[PDB]
RNA sequence: AGGGUGAAAAGAACCCCCAUCGGGGAGUGAAAAGAACAUGAAACCGUAAGCUCUCAAGCAGUGGGAGGGGGACCAGACC
RNA sequence: CGGUAGGGGAGCGUUCCGUGUUAGGGAGAAACGCGUGCGUGAGCCGCGUUGGACGAAGCGGAAGCGAGAAUGUCGGCUUG
């Protein structure tokens, strides 16, 4: 209605003025006041604080390859055959157990260390294309590849305290 | 000058790298201990 | 004449605030001493653990380097020049980057009193070559150190530096003396370590 | 039956027109040489996939001997190495670069169990 | 909806006989130019080309105001481009039987007068306002007051575009 | 190279040159003022400097010298009637030159030579 | 003597703006000229 | 060699720039499709907005990606 | 399970015919432009503030059936 109002206005009357559309009625709520911040605060908001997570990170092998997982957060790795979506696995395999207040060192494993995750996803990767190429041998192969890919989301890592932690201790 | 040179893969027969000593030529990789058996990778918990 | 029309005081203005959102939201710079894995904010973020870290403009800023000074009296010239090349590149930080200068300051003094060995201050040659024919000049090392001793200092880490770009970018840092004493007392240089044991010559 | 050729040409052009975007030059322009460039493009791309696994490789060592060098007086990359296998440890060269950086005290941990125990 | 509907003359010369180039050594000048200064400089230009460019700008002048009534000493010439036109192919004899090709090219010029006071009300109201005053005056208004007072040239002088699409203070 | 070669050269061979000039004398004292290029103008003064204190002494002798110079009779006949009235207390100077607008065809840099 | 190439569409597109730049320095003169001619207070220049 | 304004010439009265051409309104028309008129690719010619080049050596890309910008809903991604 | 000359297998597309005066289509077809879609690829499937009347899929049939090279060839447009 005063979008129909300004633009019929703006239509019929060449030449715009700014008090048709901001009739005088407006002096906006003054600076300092509650009904300035609400609107300054809905428009302008201030970062949230961030969400807590435990402080650890481990090191843990995935169809040999060795990640930091920490948790909380999701990675990528080699399809796990037989893993289903929404499936709770552990991952056996842990190096390397970090805390800001001590880390537990394997040889080569740390014992009785596991990695709850979940699966939560079953992808593939972007297509990768495979060109084969020679000069003039008037070959070319032009071949796509999609790595098929597991999504998981790290949840908690347990079982590590009674293993000996180390420690930089001056 | 009754001597000639080394052209293309003559040359290359000539310059190539090898190491003559009898003692660089038997080395080899180096023999660690066998690893404990390590648990499985990934296990399913239902 | 910088207009304090109303235009550019609004555009100014606009300007902080569109900044001032950005530097909100985004992810705090968290420099490389005693860092621990992560910050709970990071964790929020793009994956740094399992991708190889890469260095961001914060680090790198040149106002914090280090700087360094080597007393080039007594020492082999060639010898000396490695260890210099090394901590002018950067790689004797875990931090380095091939492609990046995280690299040090190096301070060069007493640079006519670097030695060399064997006959080579009469024998090595110093050539240069105008670019017209027979343009060749040629000047022994003794020459040199007579006429503009830094020279040779110069002339010998450039070499040892990566060519291109970022090499020349580099070879600015090395900044040489013929004197016993520099001007940059208040950039506080402390001295550079040698772990060489041939570097140091005796008579 | 005659058939003009019609856009079964022009699709297929079209198409490899859209992967040549952002080249420089008549590399983003003219057909014929789009084709090539397109080629090498595809070309390099597999080879420096493959360059990429020996550069990381390179890389993190480089980074790794940095980051002990510093430590012993007489102690190396290669030193280390061999010291973390008598040890029987897993961890492999990116863990090891990645700790390096963005954890340095642990890296100094690890060494002080490996010279605790060569000791 | 856009500020090319509200400020804008449009004016098409068709098949001028100047050659795009020569044609362009003028209109390159003439960009961004004052209706007064653009007309004078016209009148004592060197190159042949000036004349119809002139002929032209004179008549877009004329359009702004009869047409859409703007007053001449507010016009500038915003957006000017010369495009190639017909071209007319002639063969001529050369030296020992070769011939050669005479082209006599035309062109299309496309002048746009643009008013700047037009608008003018929202713009120096919203100069005067703060960054901060400007979004809780804003907090008011409905989608249809915000959309019509920010429908001025506004946005784009100051770059406030793609912020205030992220400030939720818009719908596309 | 010139160095302190001065002549207007006009871009014309000696013969026409000369030719040129003589012309144009016998229509600027026709005519009194008149139109042609800033350098037919610049070249010119010298000549109609030369013709008018010709007139200043009236000698049988320098009628003569005018008269083999300027092309019609009628026009020196009247310079050395008028001269010595209208110019009599000016010590040289006897021409303005006042540029113009430049030519529609070839862009040549006009001028108007007065007869002051 | 001919052209072994034919010349890149940036490098023309440079070659073509310098040829486009006296157009520039005319503009100048031009408006200079206006300006003065403008004031009718000069006696060495004349217009009809 | 030169085909395809629209169903219908309804082929644009009148005003403005105005020596004509050409143009901008108004009017006709479902649409201006406006007579060089139907879909209208590429080369080629430009104009505007985002980032960026003046110590640089290079079949112009590619793997790594500093810094800057943009449209998101899986905001850790895409361009 | 590298691959030229070269041989063999498995496919994709183009225009047309059969089904068919088909399904669908001025509630927008062909085409043109786009894609965070799917393919080993040829390509398919989806989408359009373009376009203005046609025309798929399936199961089959036929060819003036796929272009970057021929000092090819015809138009268009550059460079100098
Ligand atoms: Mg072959
Ligand atoms: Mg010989
Ligand atoms: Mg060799
Ligand atoms: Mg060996
Ligand atoms: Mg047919
Ligand atoms: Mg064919
Ligand atoms: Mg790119
Ligand atoms: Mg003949
Ligand atoms: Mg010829
Ligand atoms: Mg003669
Ligand atoms: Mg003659
Ligand atoms: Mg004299
Ligand atoms: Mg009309
Ligand atoms: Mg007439
Ligand atoms: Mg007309
Ligand atoms: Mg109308
Ligand atoms: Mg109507
Ligand atoms: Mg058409
Ligand atoms: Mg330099
Ligand atoms: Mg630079
Ligand atoms: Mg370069
Ligand atoms: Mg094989
Ligand atoms: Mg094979
Ligand atoms: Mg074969
Ligand atoms: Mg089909
Ligand atoms: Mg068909
Ligand atoms: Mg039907
Ligand atoms: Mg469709
Ligand atoms: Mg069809
Ligand atoms: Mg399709
Ligand atoms: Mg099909
Ligand atoms: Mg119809
Ligand atoms: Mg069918
Ligand atoms: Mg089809
Ligand atoms: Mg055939
Ligand atoms: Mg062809
Ligand atoms: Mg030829
Ligand atoms: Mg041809």
């Amino acid at each position: 209605l005063k979008a129909e109002f300004e633009e019929f206005q703006r239509p019929p009357n060449q030449k715009p003025q700014l008090s048709d559309v901001l009739p005088d009625d407006f002096q906006a709520p003054e600076p300092g006041t509650p009904e300035y911040n609400d609107i300054i605060n809905q428009f302008l908001p201030k970062k949230g604080p961030p969400p807590p997570r435990e402080e650890i990170f481990a090191v843990v092998v995935i169809g040999s390859r060795q990640y930091i997982v920490i948790p909380g957060r999701w990675i990528y790795t080699q399809r796990l055959k037989g893993a289903t979506v929404n499936d709770k696995i552990v991952l056996n395999k842990v190096l390397l157990v970090g805390t800001k207040a001590s880390t537990y060192i394997g040889t080569p494993i740390v014992t009785n260390a596991a990695v709850h995750a979940v699966v939560e996803e079953q992808l593939l990767d972007d297509k990768v294309i495979v060109f084969k190429y020679k000069k003039k041998k008037n070959y070319r192969r032009n071949i796509g590849h999609r790595q098929p890919i597991t999504r998981i989301k790290i949840t908690g890592i347990t079982g590590y305290e009674d293993y000996p932690a180390s420690t930089l201790e001056a | 000058s009754s001597r000639p040179q080394k052209k293309g893969t003559a040359h290359h027969m000539k310059t190539r790298p090898k190491k003559t000593a009898r003692w660089d030529i038997k080395r080899g990789p180096a023999v660690y201990p066998p690893l404990p058996p390590l648990p499985a990778e990934w296990t399913i918990v239902s | 004449r910088k207009s304090t029309s109303a235009s550019t005081k609004c555009t100014e203005e606009w300007r902080q605030l569109k900044e001032a959102v950005k530097k909100e939201f985004a992810i705090p710079h968290v420099p490389l001493d005693q860092r621990w894995m992560f910050t709970l904010e990071e964790a929020t973020g793009p994956d740094i653990w399992n991708t190889t870290w890469y260095p961001k403009s914060a680090d790198h800023v040149p106002t914090d380097k280090k700087w360094y000074v080597v007393d080039a009296t007594d020492l082999i010239l060639g010898r000396m020049a490695s260890t210099i090349a090394i901590h002018i590149r950067g790689k004797n930080l875990a931090s380095y980057t091939p492609s990046v200068d995280m690299g040090a300051f190096v301070i060069v003094v007493n640079a006519d009193k670097v030695a060399v060995s064997g006959k080579k201050r009469t024998q090595k040659l110093y050539r240069r070559h105008s670019g017209r024919p027979g343009g060749l000049k040629e000047e022994t090392f003794d020459q040199l150190q007579k006429r503009i001793p830094e020279r040779i200092i110069e002339h010998a880490v450039r070499g040892m530096l990566p060519k291109g770009r970022l090499g020349r970018y580099l070879f600015n840092h090395l900044k040489v003396y013929k004197g016993a004493e520099h001007p940059h007392q208040a950039q506080q240089p402390i001295d550079l370590p040698l772990r060489d044991k041939r570097i140091r010559v005796e008579k | 039956t005659r058939v003009k050729r019609g856009y079964i040409a022009r699709r297929r052009r079209k198409k490899i027109r859209f992967f040549a975007s952002s080249f420089r030059g008549a590399h983003s322009r003219l057909t014929r040489t789009i084709a090539q460039q397109k080629i090498r493009a595809l070309v390099s791309a597999h080879r420096d996939r493959d360059r990429q696994k020996r550069d990381f490789r390179r890389l993190w060592i480089t980074r790794i001997n940095a980051a002990i060098r510093e430590r012993g007086v007489y102690y190396n990359y290669s030193k280390f190495i061999h010291d973390l296998y008598k040890r029987q440890l897993l961890l492999n060269r990116k863990i090891l670069a990645q700790i390096a950086i963005l954890n340095p005290n642990c890296i100094y941990m690890i060494y002080n169990e490996i010279i605790k125990k060569e000791d | 909806p856009e500020p090319g509907k509200c400020d804008e003359i449009t004016t098409r010369g068709y098949s001028i006989s100047m050659s795009v180039d020569k044609a362009r050594r003028v209109i390159d000048q003439i960009r961004g130019r004052s209706y007064a200064e653009t007309l004078m400089i016209l009148e004592l230009m060197p190159y042949r080309a000036c004349y119809p460019i002139f002929k032209l700008i004179y008549s877009a002048a004329a359009n702004a105001s009869h047409n859409k009534q703007f007053n001449k000493a507010n016009l500038i010439i915003s957006k000017a481009e010369v495009n190639k036109g017909i071209t007319l192919k002639k063969v001529k004899p050369r030296a020992r039987g070769r011939s050669y090709m005479i082209k006599r090219p035309t062109c299309h010029i496309t002048i746009v007068l643009r008013d700047i006071t037009h608008f003018d009300s929202y713009d120096k109201f919203l100069e005067s306002l703060t960054p901060k005053k400007l979004i809780a005056l804003l907090g008011l208004m409905s989608t249809g007051r915000r959309r019509e007072l920010l429908c001025g040239r506004f946005r784009e002088n100051h770059k406030i575009k793609s912020f205030l699409y992220k400030i939720a203070l818009f719908k596309r | 190279m010139k160095h302190g070669r001065k002549i207007h050269r006009l871009s014309r061979p000696a013969d026409q040159r000369r030719a040129l000039l003589r012309g144009l004398t016998t229509q600027l004292l026709k005519h009194g003022r008149i139109k042609t290029t800033r350098a037919k103008a610049s070249a010119m003064r010298k000549y109609v400097d030369k013709m008018i204190t010709l007139a200043k002494e009236g000698s049988l002798h320098k009628r003569r010298q005018a008269l083999g110079f300027i092309y019609e009779k009628q026009i020196v006949h009247a310079l050395f009637a008028e001269v010595p009235e209208r110019y009599g207390d000016r010590n040289g100077g006897y021409t303005r030159i006042i540029r113009t607008l430049p030519r529609r065809g070839d862009n040549a840099p006009m001028a108007y030579i007065e007869l002051v | 003597a001919v052209p072994k190439k034919r010349t890149s569409i940036y490098k023309k597109r440079i070659r073509k703006n310098i040829w486009k730049k006296k157009g520039y320095w005319a503009a100048l003169k031009a408006f200079s000229l206006a300006k003065s001619l403008s004031t009718g207070n000069s006696k060495s220049f004349f217009v009809r």
